[PDB]
């Protein structure tokens, strides 16, 4: 990326399409996992994914624990 | 099948196979063959091709077994000669025979059963209650 | 350099003997089509519900125990 | 039933079978037959057609033990000549006979029974007592 | 393969094979040296040249033994003229033997298998996700 | 090879060996010393020069064994005349035997194996971050 002096009063969407975009989206996607991750499902680093009883168990044993904490961090401020 | 062929067990026994017997002795091979095949767990295509040294061994060595003789005879004498061999095994094999055939199997031989208890699973109840409340990407 | 020392040896027992090392006996050996450390990736799945068993009724399984890890912590402290 | 032929096990005898000899053959051949499928727990219901050569061979083999001695004789002399066989087996089969034949019986053998502390079950005590206070839906 | 030749052979034996007899001993010979190199795990590549004294006297001493009785005989007589042999081993190669041929054998023998959870692992669920925030050193 | 000779062989069975039965004698007398070479661990560099008493011993016992009987007879007999040998041992050499050839190993022969749980260790991460801030002495 690369911080343009100019405004682009006419061309905004050309330098938004092949600048901005590309990088907003990447962002997006990182601050989507992670926002994903706090509300529950922890990052599995290890999964099963051949036997059912296995993922059932795994998936039932994510407990949600950062998330508590963001809540109680934020509840008292 | 098939995994040895019949001239090199006619120079083993230093005899020759003909008419019925010719028929027997490949039979015997075959089942013995046949019989390795499945201690090993493999299956050779291709019988007479790559068929490893160790497996045309045992082949040979049960066939030489069973050809002498098919009774499992511990002594026998007929008049002033007499003649008693050793305690025959149980299958076509030795013990010792067939722990180089079950050389072949994956690993140590440790194969292992994945039990359950009577469950199917379902490791969707809860995930799918999410309502989508962003921009859908 | 006494403390060090006591350190040193309750890592070497954590770290060389600290878990119940399952053993085999009476299984064949040289399996593997005479395995001449080629394809280490065996990955013998061994898990809860996974029963060992082999096809020799002389084959015994035994365990060896580990080191306790109570008496170097003790030693440190002191 | 009749996993083996009658020309095979000719050929292994290397004699031929006539008058109440084929006949007997046959009964002893479909005994072994019979006791080969219930001992492994499979139907084969095409006989001769699959008939893996396993089998083959096992049914041959206990034909033969048949044939050969039906009282199960341990040693047996007349005259000059004489022979000792070894201990035969128990039914028909030697231990490696069986282990083969139980090949086909699923997973490891290792076959479980379900029992149960004398109930029936009513998972339904609690549940019907709700009275709908919604829309139906 | 052939890890011995047949002249040494024919010494130790004092006899000179002919015939049939020659290729017999031949094909024992290559027999037992396709066991002793499945036994001991080398290959030998160049079979007559390395092929250390150790595995030439166990094959020279199998190969005697199996031409010498091939049935694997315990007593034998005819007539007034008897001799009874020792017990014969699993095979060949006396455990003695084994116990030799097993010393190529890579440590003492007490080769491990690598077990798992049945688990594939991905060690990066969570390094991904940081956001270069530096001058992209 | 050759840790024992020719001479001192002849005179401890007071024959005279010729024709084959000398180079039968050498070929055993060969195997036996390399059979004592690898059970003992050393290499006797000069073969008839060192070579202590107990070594010498051993060979020419078992040369002399497997001179007086290569089968491993236990009862032999040929008309009036009969005699019978003790047990043979297993190998070549009696565990008394095996026991004086172990002597030359190093300590008492428990040797023992670096085992490793699978890592190589790297003792440098945290000792090459620190920044020299003296003089360079």
């Amino acid at each position: 990326i690369e911080l343009p002096d100019a405004i682009s009063d006419g061309e905004v969407r050309k330098l938004v399409e092949n600048e901005f975009w590309p990088e907003f989206v990447r962002r997006r996607e990182k601050l989507d996992r992670i926002a994903q991750w706090a509300r529950g499902e922890q990052p599995d680093y290890l999964i099963q994914n051949a036997n059912r009883e296995k993922r059932a168990l795994l998936k039932l044993a994510k407990t949600p624990w950062l998330g508590l904490v963001v809540t109680h961090f934020t509840q008292a401020l | 099948a098939g995994l040895a062929t019949i001239d090199e067990l006619q120079t083993l026994m230093s005899t020759v196979f003909e008419d019925d017997a010719l028929e027997q002795a490949q039979l015997v091979l075959d089942i013995v063959s046949s019989w390795a095949r499945v201690v090993s767990g493999q299956m050779w295509p291709d019988a007479p091709a790559n068929v490893p040294d160790d497996v045309r061994a045992v082949v040979l060595q049960a066939s030489r077994r069973e050809l002498k003789n098919p009774d499992r005879v511990i002594s026998r004498q007929m008049g002033p000669f007499n003649v008693q061999y050793s305690q025959p095994p149980d299958g076509f094999f030795y013990p010792a025979e067939l722990a180089i055939l079950k050389r072949f199997k994956r690993s140590g031989g440790l194969m292992t059963v994945s039990t359950s208890r009577g469950e199917e699973g379902r490791p969707w109840a809860g995930k799918t209650a999410y309502i989508r409340y962003g921009d859908g990407l | 350099s006494k403390i060090d020392k006591t350190d040193y040896d309750r890592l070497l027992a954590q770290h060389y003997n600290s878990w119940k090392v399952k053993v085999a006996t009476g299984i064949d050996d040289l399996s593997e089509d005479a395995t001449p450390e080629e394809q280490q990736r065996a990955k013998l799945i061994l898990a809860q519900d996974d029963i060992l068993m082999h096809g020799n009724h002389e084959a015994k399984f035994y365990t060896l125990p580990e080191t306790s890890l109570d008496g170097f912590i003790a030693a440190h402290t002191q």
